[PDB]
RNA sequence: CGAUGUCGGCUCGUCGCAUCCUGGGGCUGAAGAAGGUCCCAAGGGUUGGGCUGUUCGCCCAUUAAAGCGGCACGCGAGCUG
RNA sequence: CGCUGAAAGCAUCUAAGCGGGAAGCCCGCCCCAAGAUGAGGCCUCCCGGCAGCCGGUAAGGACCCGGGAAGACCA
């Protein structure tokens, strides 16, 4: 009596409102959905987790200070190549970057983990091309 | 910000007010319109340029058809100015006046696989008191074990030149629309008859 | 002893409180309080109030701060506010051009001086300046600025004085 | 501006104010003007 | 795997794994995480009657 | 210790700031100018020469200044010895 | 360095706020750049026998020269 392994099925799209919720929070809320760990016939070496879209992702929140004591750090190789971002800035750049940088942490690595991350779709503002996906909505 | 297509003729001095400038001559016009970057259809706004002529003999079916959509004749090299719109089908040199401060970019004189001195001007070592077969060499390129790497972008040997340049603010020493020359202080990247890109100049 | 202290909001004076902001019409003109949601606005006619939900410290500060924000908006549409400046010095002066302030205290050039939205640079003599409007803490903004531009000097009274600002200058040669 | 571990008041007038959560005695005097650091 | 697969069902069903495994424990019921399993991605009816006996033992 | 080549110089840098100049500011026994001190600040610069193997230092003439240090007292499968 | 300002009747640059403020940081200037596997975007051109297969093929390209301020070769 092996234990169950489940059929290879159609991913089911969801939406998620990033807009009032916490960074951290959703962004967690988030990775589980997308390791598919909601799922009973979850696999580990399996990438079922649902396709994820999330909009107003610009709309994130974060408690304290962390709009300017937290500094997204990047490194590009060259001396001196430790470029420093705060929070506030990356949010008027790049405000989805943020979310799929702070999810990004939270997966497995490997290969599996950066299919996983391709699994997820972040949106600043309300919109997303994906009314074809049927991205159903689901509070969290 | 308005800008011409050209090519380097020479370079030579001249006397403008008791003072031998030099100068590079520049053929630039006369460069017709031949796609227009519109953002809502390209994302951005500029125009497409085209010069020299073509024989129609030597132009794939695409390209063919790429000038056909607009009234264009077959023209060899096509570029495109950032953020221009010119209201006439031609842009000439009719856009720039004397005086102008312009910038003048074209490719380089490709120095092929150029060594350390001639692409980084580094000192190299002595030409006596020993030093053996290291005259041109770079000597270290970094540390001991720490960090027992070599940085990204150390300065080695490689093709020096042959690369896109921007010299800046240059002058627009003269126009001559008849001929369509342009005269433009000091000397522009690239060999004579390299070609070469002419724009208003981004200074103050 | 002061967010204890009733708001008396006298005519000419609209007062209507939204989520967070408050709304007041005076005869010098209009605007709006950013205001505490803890903190709650007693809305009466003849004064209206502001309460603090708790007694933490967070709360008499906010109740203090809402409440004497408050005042000085319902001053601000009622009856605006000023600020005089002394330019002082020798040959330093000032005088209107248009809407924005010509000043010279001294310079390569003279400086002049735009009147944000109101706020009025009255020119009673090149010597004082006068800047009103609505808005009180503007108000001191603007007149900040120009005291920012030539402050006062330590060894003269050579420079822009505020409006009952002392001078305590120590000696010199 | 006097920087140092030991901001006290040197005068009565020497108050002490923890501005931006650093603590500086701010002085009518200004050689009084101190700064935590 | 058969935790994980377990608090998936049993939180489609409000109670978390901790909570069903300290029910059934009450429940007197002696049932592996392998069999829970297999129940909760093949008896979803049958697997919820654990959860009924479960929630039951609170 | 069946090998991790040791001072110095050269070449090439990169980095820390406990900043020498350049930027900003505070206080002054800050009249001005020039300063002192401290604070923030590492983007850039930080000369040439005589002596000595020297580093270091002194001196010479300057300079805005002529910084201090880490990088196996950086760097000998890069050089010299 | 400030405006407004309570806690704390005063004052307070701060605690709610708003501002000024440096060779500093970000952009801005040039250069590279879609292997940016997130491989982007626009224009133009092309159209069957046995998720494919094969076919000559379309567009086009390559090889082959003759060269080139392009170049080690390659490109
Ligand atoms: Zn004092």
């Amino acid at each position: 009596m092996k234990t169950y392994v489940p059929k290879q099925v159609e991913p089911r799209w969801v939406l998620i409102d990033a807009e009032g919720k916490t960074l951290g929070r959703l962004a967690t809320k988030i990775a589980t959905l997308l390791r598919g760990k909601h799922r009973p016939d979850w696999t580990p070496n399996v990438a079922m987790g649902d396709f994820v879209v999330v909009v107003n992702a610009d709309k994130i929140r974060v408690t304290g200070k962390k709009l300017e004591q937290k500094i997204y750090t990047r490194y590009s190789g060259y001396p001196g190549g430790l470029k420093k971002i705060p929070l506030e800035k990356m949010l008027a750049t790049h405000p989805e970057r943020v979310l799929e940088h702070a999810v990004k942490g939270m997966l497995p690595k490997g290969p599996l983990g950066r299919r996983l991350f391709k699994r997820l779709k972040v949106y600043a503002g309300p919109d997303h091309p994906h009314q074809a996906q049927r991205p159903e909505k689901l509070e969290v | 910000m308005k800008g011409i297509l050209g090519v380097k003729v020479g370079m030579t001095r001249i006397f403008r007010d008791d003072r031998a400038v030099p100068v590079t001559v520049i053929l630039a016009g006369p460069c017709p319109v031949v796609q227009r970057r519109t953002p809502e259809k390209d994302g951005y706004t500029a125009v497409q340029l085209g010069f020299l002529p073509q024989n129609p003999k030597r132009v794939n079916r695409p390209l063919k058809g790429h000038f056909a959509k607009a009234g264009v004749e077959p023209v060899r090299i096509l570029r495109e100015i950032r953020d221009f719109n010119p209201e006439g089908d031609t842009v000439t040199v009719e856009i720039f006046k004397p005086g102008e401060r312009v910038d003048v970019t074209g490719t380089s004189k490709g120095r092929g696989f150029a060594g350390v001195m001639k692409r980084w001007n580094f000192a190299g070592g002595p030409d006596s008191h020993g030093a053996h077969k290291i005259h041109r060499h770079p000597g270290s390129i970094g540390n001991r074990k720490t960090p027992g790497r070599v940085y990204k972008g150390k300065k080695m040997a490689g093709h020096y030149g042959a690369e896109r340049v921007t010299v800046m603010n240059l002058e627009v020493v003269d126009v001559i629309p008849e001929e369509n020359l342009l005269l433009v202080k000091g000397a522009v990247p690239g060999p004579n008859g390299g070609l070469v890109i002419v724009r208003e100049t981004k200074k103050a | 002893r002061i967010g204890r202290l009733p708001i008396p909001v006298p005519k000419g004076v609209s007062v209507e409180v939204a989520p967070g902001r408050v709304k007041v019409k005076g005869p010098k003109g209009e605007l709006e309080v950013p205001v505490s949601p803890e903190m709650r606005v007693v809305v009466e006619e003849g004064v209206v109030r502001v309460e603090r939900p708790s007694d933490e410290r967070r709360h008499k500060s906010l109740h203090g701060l809402t409440r004497t924000l408050i005042a000085n908006a319902v001053k601000g549409v009622s009856e605006g506010y000023s600020k005089e400046l002394l330019i002082k010095g020798i040959g330093y002066r000032a005088r209107l051009v248009g809407r924005a302030l010509e000043l010279t205290v001294g310079f390569s050039h003279p400086v002049v001086v735009e009147p944000p939205e109101g706020i009025t640079f009255e020119v009673p003599e090149p010597t004082r300046v006068r800047v009103s409007g609505i808005d009180k803490q503007k108000v001191g903004q603007v007149a900040a600025n120009i005291r920012a531009i030539r402050k006062p000097s330590a060894y003269h009274e050579k420079g822009i004085y505020y409006a009952g600002e002392p001078v305590r200058l120590k000696p010199g040669k | 501006m006097k920087v140092r571990a030991s901001v006290k008041r040197i005068c009565d007038k020497c108050k002490v104010i923890r501005r931006h959560g650093r603590v500086y005695v701010i002085c009518e005097n200004p050689k009084h003007k101190q700064r935590q650091g | 795997l058969w935790i994980v697969r377990i608090n998936a069902a049993c939180r489609q069903h409000g109670l978390n794994y901790s909570t069903f495994i300290h029910g059934l424990k009450k429940a007197g019921i002696e049932v592996d995480r392998k069999n829970l399993a297999d129940l909760a991605v093949r008896e979803p009816q049958v697997f919820a009657e654990l959860v009924e006996r479960a929630k039951a033992a609170q």
